């Protein structure tokens, strides 16, 4: 596979975010580290389905709300922001607020 | 020119008045002082402050500082204040007002061309935590440790021997050069503890004259009155600090013979309210004696719902324990006990315990003292009020109380006061920089001797250094001889004068040891109570002055579940 | 679209232009296979292989850089020779020669 | 014998006349010559040629080489070429053919006892890139672009501090020398940056003498016409390179004003294209200047769908700007412009836009900058065709004039072309080894200095070196003594002189650099037009000899989704 | 006072008579001899025997051991015994009773203030593995062998260059001086294998007084009559030892041609049983010779059910062969043969193959040295029942005559059992620690040196070590400035004498190689058979004296599915 | 559970693989490392059940064929190596030309 450094560590990101999948679906309200790999696997795939940066500016606003997560969780995360290779190579999606 | 105090605190962090919660406890800390000149605040970026004739002025480097923390909310033992931070030749050079004189008014930390620049408006500035319990058990506690923002760390072992899993404890001369050369490899500030344990002065002397800054008296190595003398002895004489786990089993005497043992001279008490270990049940009422300098140890810290049954378990696995061995498994009920345990936050609450440390993977956290510290803080604000010292609606004093528990108090107790410990002119520019919802819990930047030795950091490939995954990765200031010159080894005099560090070709700054032997209860900052304080032998209440001392166990605490991943 | 493909000239390659060449018939009358690569010097090669020596003297076989033939036990086989160039040396293989010729 | 071209591209790699696609780009390299003798190529195995007395002689390890890279096809600016490479004391010795002249024709390039053999047939070999736009953001990066195929890196910073995050500068004499001691840990070569902006030249030539090869000036700490001038007064006496980040906010001049300052000394222009930094919206006119040295930074290379979306957001968190500060809002569309982004990409087909370079972490990845140039060169050969120079019918022209952008343009332009950037006999052996399925991409082994770094590598405990999981793990090349052996740190030639090296204890092998002040447009290979160009006060549109110069954005790029796990 | 050998067992380990079963084969070991005085036993932990003048005496560092293991149950070559280790100055120093001989009888290893405690109650102690054929293709192998309990890496290459992937040689003095500064850095101790193939002595001379201990001769080299006959001549002279992969292909000669031209000189032939390279398909037949030392590499050990699959294919991507050339496709099956193959198996239960070595990462596996030598016994014992030199209802003879093949008989191949390979006093403290329900799979502690190097580690952050995960981790024995004295670097005569280590820096300790050409299979502890043994030309049956040696191949092994987590 | 870093790499090409198999399960075509992985990660489950290394290195054939992956995979993917604790030890299975 000639994994690169960068590879391995979204291994590391889209691993977090299978622990937080999992703690949403017995229904707990999510933590900070939970929340923010969450929603950053989110946009990989995104990326990886081909999905513009525009889209998911915007979709990655969706993902979780309020109520899903811990009290000052929203609070703590102002914006979420992940690169993936899109059809056109690495970009940077910024989300802002992304816990609304 | 007005603007107002929000937009104010929102572009230059807090000032004089304004209140910041600490992480997500009920603690207020409020702005005493600001150091700054309205208007004259030094702020970095395009378009900004300092460049080249404005807030950055010509000097030659011998006359400009190396790094300035700009607009940095500190919070040491002495205040909470606003102010801008300079650091020279690894060394804090002035607390105060930073930019160029050419132009500015009231400037006392100098920016020129030399100067590297550390944005900390909102951000709260520390000085770097002091661990005084470490088993050298693996050297990945150094990295934990560095991580959760402590910076020194004391403490003997040789690895993950049965010896260094029950004791802090480098035995002689061979271990003691081997850990002192693999010090070097590590990003914190070390210095080790020997094997006290011995009736024969000149096995002690030996040990000392190798390299360690202290003895541990452990009772799995025999805690008995001959013991102990001897190595206060030697320690009179060497200026060295002595440590005490006392003899639980109470073989050899009860407390007051240990009491009697040590003589009115100086001891660091480790674990004192004794589930880490020490005559049961009352080794408690060492913090009542002026010369004694007393810890806690973690896990006991704060007192909460599963406390008692964890417990249990992990004495067993420390200290080599048969649980079958009804010998081995009758002393946990006298070793255990939430009398003692309920009573231990008070007394940090009031001052009559001064240091906290981990006693790490052997029943203590090495990444947790910190945050431990505060969560005990919280417990004791919601239940007990104000302290009496407080002035003002904030807390204050109870975070300058508790701040100074890993911070001066160790270095005081462990003679190296002098190097690090507080934010102070002169000392070592060991500081830890904090966003306030995370304060005590993931630091924003750890910087060892003026370089950034640790740091949360995103993706190495991105194109700015904020994008997932965000996890802490080692700097520049922790590689190979950028990391020798921003950290020290503490040697004892006597290895110094030896010439030790030039035998064992170490590289990393050495800084020795001294005043181990003057340090009494009374120096202790903002703790320096000595309750008149009794044990029931068979129920173990606590009392101080008759006063039954105890608190109730928390449910849930700050700092846990909103941070962690696991 | 192959990542990489090459797209090969046709046509071919000849090896080892302007040498000296020459034919001989070997035989293996050993047991045991034996296998002699492409600038082994022939004249050195297991005694087992019978063939006119003294006519393979500086000589190695004239096949691509690398390839080898084999001669499993009995076989006999004519087979394509091309003299050694450069200094015409030989050191090693049996110790046979070990200098000039 | 005769052997069919197919069979002998399958045993040996192609030869003259066979064409290669580049990855999986519309890009095909045709080999114009190639070194061998048919019939005596060497190939190394069981039954091969490399053996005593056979393609391996008798001579000493002084009459032989190191390392023999055979069969291997060479990709440099000055030809595409089938040839043997020789590698002796760690620098290149010879392109040519090897083996035992004992038996075989034409060699070249001896193999004896004392030589080491890397099998290249198949292979597409090149020199390794010189990133000079580098932010020293954390250590990380070294091993990022290494795995990428960059052996150099130049750049300034001190970690993760607010003046690194912004600028490429190592401030002042002790971050020089502590930079300069952590640059022996990383497996690359590294010149250090100092900070260029101050109007008093002591405060510059002290850094010099420090170590530093060159001067950043940044508009963050002032690019006024007062620290242009005095940086660059500095530069010539020290023979020194500036890299210049001119001021966007056209505060003390327009690019005019700045270009009048410079006054035809010698500079090299960071992010050319100026959405990275510069004179809004004109900095891209300086290209036409004689004695600019001019590069791209990569997140705008090549212009695609993606692009302008991106780029608003990341301006933001670099440089230290608010969103909510309209001034700190107002100058994002003056610097993204998708007029002069596009226009950048044909620049760059043009030769007009000489280097290319990361800005890591600082807007710019630092792992991309060698793909990003080949996703450029593909995105012009589908638009614009054949370049002028091209001769047959393959792209070899425009390849050279690409690969020339990452490898000999930059040690050109930072004085040290001397030790590194071509294949050339003499210079350091820093060489990439790609399978061209791969090339530009993921190669498969990076040697610095003659011993191989880093390498794609499977399962440790298997049976062969090749079964999964396979990732990037460092190589012997990088441990220790051997790679302080193997990496060069680079010092100005006044800090050489005053022994800096020794009074810091540097272990590397040190190199000096030399003519910065002497080379102009016209020396950068294969990139030296200086094109008659405009640009639109208004609509920004880039017009050269008043023909409008644009280019369309890519939907889909390739070296992308094809290669990469995330 | 009486105890029953039950709880004896469980809180000390067993004692005589008692029977222990090895991880989960049917090989059962039985104690043979304890040297401790029962009821005197030493036991550390709260209120045990290790304790200031108990089991700890007065005695000042000199007359007391660094370090003890405590009620270890040792397994080497020479006995099966329960004992007390004492360790001192990084060695062996006594193999007895411990104590303090103030209050307890019969102790000849002192237990001091300065003396560390590991716990091996319940444990089995062996000396570290010593693996001999090593491709030094990636640094990562050292860390992989190290954690299957081998202390010495014993190889040649440079890294995954061709020539490194196919042979173990470091080819000629630029290459060998890398590699010894590369050692520094690695955890086990290393020799290096130079490149033995040339018909010029001096070529070879040149490498041994570079640094090499010994030469490989390799068919892909050339391993002709004449390259053989020089490198023994220069072995002769410089006390250094040949191992030999021999011409596979008959090329130059058959079997008994090579067997000529070494001509009854010392020589370890690799891979013994021809798989892994040899004169197809006899090599095997070299064990009847007094001069020749033999090992086997291990994806052959032991023969099972999916070896002749797998086989087939791990032959071609080692030597660099051509599938579709069918010369490179011809000799597998005259090389990969289920006849030999078998008989192999049985030659090591018979003492005839002396040494177990891995061949990593070119048809061996670097971390299964020692568990498959167990599973072949475990094989051995399963289908040919006792040996006949056993004694008892046990297996001891097999274990020692096992345990000699990774440990011993390599030490002695290569001149270096001055040093290490055994359990006895003098030797470097190179021990490994084992669960007997893990013993040969994975251990509980690694000891380089004296010093603790690897071990399983649980949670950093934890109360205790043991907490999930539980990996291995390096240790303090493993970094910088103690692990170079923790380890050595092996060098010829001649190197050492030339000051090579002064030349090139070398920090770890140094050892030189001696008594390499005295050595023969007489010498070989418990494997000095000399068989009568022919192999049938055509269909290759191995026979000894006329018997057919043959063997089944298993479907299930043990050490194998029950322990490992892919 | 002492794992050995062996086992902790094989942990690695486990995750990518359940990267692979995600994405596939979406519809996607697969690209190079994605196809290496999950081909990879089935054979070790295959040693694990105890599949003898012929039937392996057939089966393995079997995963993706060439329209479940992009364009120019197959060719990039000329065999697949990987070792696994079969019943009876380390053994390797080389799958020649998997995706067809
Ligand atoms: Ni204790
Ligand atoms: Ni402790
Ligand atoms: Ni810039
Ligand atoms: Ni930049
Ligand atoms: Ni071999
Ligand atoms: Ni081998």
């Amino acid at each position: 596979m000639e994994l690169t450094p960068r590879e391995k560590d979204k291994l590391l990101l889209f691993t977090a975010a299978l622990v937080a999948e999992r703690r949403l679906a017995r229904g707990l309200k999510l933590n900070y580290p939970e929340s923010v790999a969450l929603i950053s696997a989110f946009i990989m795939e995104g990326a990886r389905d081909g999905k513009s940066v525009a889209s998911l500016m915007e979709e990655g606003r969706h993902v979780l709300t309020r109520e899903q997560v811990m009290e000052g969780v929203p609070e703590m995360i102002p914006d979420i922001q992940v690169e993936a290779t899109f059809p056109d190579g690495s970009k940077l999606v910024t989300v802002h607020n992304p816990i609304i | 020119s007005n603007i107002s105090r929000q937009a104010y605190a929102d572009m230059f962090g807090p000032t004089v008045g304004d209140k910041v919660r600490l992480a997500d406890t009920e603690l207020w800390i409020e702005v005493e002082d600001d150091l700054t000149t309205y208007g004259e605040e030094v702020k970095f970026g395009g378009g900004k402050v300092i460049r080249d004739g404005m807030g950055q002025g010509q000097m030659l480097a011998a006359d400009c500082v190396d790094l300035v923390l700009t607009n940095a909310l500190i919070v040491d033992h002495w205040g909470i204040v606003k102010a801008d931070i300079g650091v020279k030749d690894g060394r804090i050079f002035a607390i105060g007002k930073a930019g160029n004189p050419d132009i500015q008014p009231n400037v006392t930390i100098p920016i020129g061309a030399a100067t590297e620049v550390i944005a900390a408006e909102g951000k709260i500035v520390t000085a770097g935590g002091i661990d005084t319990h470490i088993h050298w058990i693996c050297p990945q506690q150094a990295e934990e440790a560095l991580v959760s923002g402590v910076t020194t760390m004391v403490g003997g072992g040789t690895g993950p021997a049965a010896g260094t899993h029950a004791t802090t404890c480098t035995p002689g001369p061979w271990y003691i050069s081997r850990m002192l050369q693999a010090a070097d490899s590590l990003p914190v500030n070390i210095g080790l503890l020997g094997k006290g344990n011995v009736s024969q002065p000149d096995a002690l002397r030996e040990q000392v004259a190798a390299g360690v800054i202290g003895l541990k008296i452990h009772e799995d190595w025999g805690a008995t009155p001959a013991a102990i003398d001897c190595a206060l002895t030697v320690a009179d004489e060497m200026d060295i600090q002595v440590a005490l786990h006392s003899d639980t089993l109470n073989e050899s005497g009860f407390v007051e013979d240990t009491l009697a043992a040590i003589g009115g001279r100086t001891i660091h008490t480790f674990h004192t309210e004794g589930a880490g270990g020490g005559h049961a049940p009352d080794i408690i009422t060492a913090c009542a004696h002026p010369n004694i300098l007393p810890s806690s140890t973690n896990p006991t810290l704060p007192y909460t719902l599963n406390t008692i049954d964890e417990h249990l378990d992990m004495l067993m696995v420390c200290h080599h324990l048969d649980p079958d061995i009804a010998e081995d498994v009758a002393f946990a009920e006298s070793r255990i006990r939430r009398e003692t345990i309920a009573a231990e936050d008070v007394l940090h609450d009031l001052g009559a315990f001064s240091l906290t440390s981990s006693d790490s993977q052997a029943m203590g956290r090495v990444g947790e003292v910190i945050l431990r510290t505060w969560q005990v803080a919280h417990r004791m604000k919601v239940q007990r009020g104000a302290l009496a010292e407080e002035t003002g609606d904030n807390d204050n004093f109870r975070v300058k109380r508790y701040i100074a528990k890993y911070t001066i108090n160790p270095a005081l107790t462990h003679g190296i006061a002098h190097e690090v410990g507080s934010i102070e002119v002169g000392k070592l520019a060991d500081l830890v920089v904090w966003s306030p919802a995370f304060f005590g819990v993931k630091p924003a930047t750890v910087i060892k001797g003026g370089m950034i030795a640790i740091a949360p950091m995103g993706d190495i490939n991105a194109s700015i250094p904020t994008p997932q995954p965000v996890h802490y990765r080692p700097m520049f200031g922790a590689l190979g001889s950028a990391r020798h010159h921003c950290r020290l080894t503490f040697l004892s005099q006597a290895a110094a004068a030896n010439g030790v560090a030039e035998r064992l070709n170490l590289r990393s700054a050495i800084a020795v040891v001294k005043g181990c032997r003057t340090v009494q209860k009374a120096d202790m900052v903002h703790n320096s109570l000595q309750p008149n304080i009794t044990v029931d032998a068979q129920t173990y209440e606590v009392r101080v002055d008759g006063e039954l001392i105890t608190s109730e166990p928390a449910d849930v605490l700050p700092m846990a579940q909103r941070y962690f991943l696991f | 679209m192959i990542p990489g493909e090459y797209h090969v000239k046709p046509g071919q390659i000849a090896l080892n232009t302007g040498r000296a060449t020459c034919r001989v018939v070997v035989e293996n009358h050993g047991d045991r296979p034996i296998q002699v690569g492409s600038h082994y010097h022939f004249a050195e090669v297991n005694p087992a292989l019978k063939f006119d020596r003294q006519q393979a003297a500086g000589y190695r076989l004239n096949i691509p850089a690398g390839t080898a033939v084999r001669f499993e036990p009995g076989q006999k086989r004519e087979v394509e020779l091309v003299a050694f160039a450069g200094h015409r040396a030989v050191f090693g293989f049996r110790g046979e020669v070990m200098g000039p010729l």
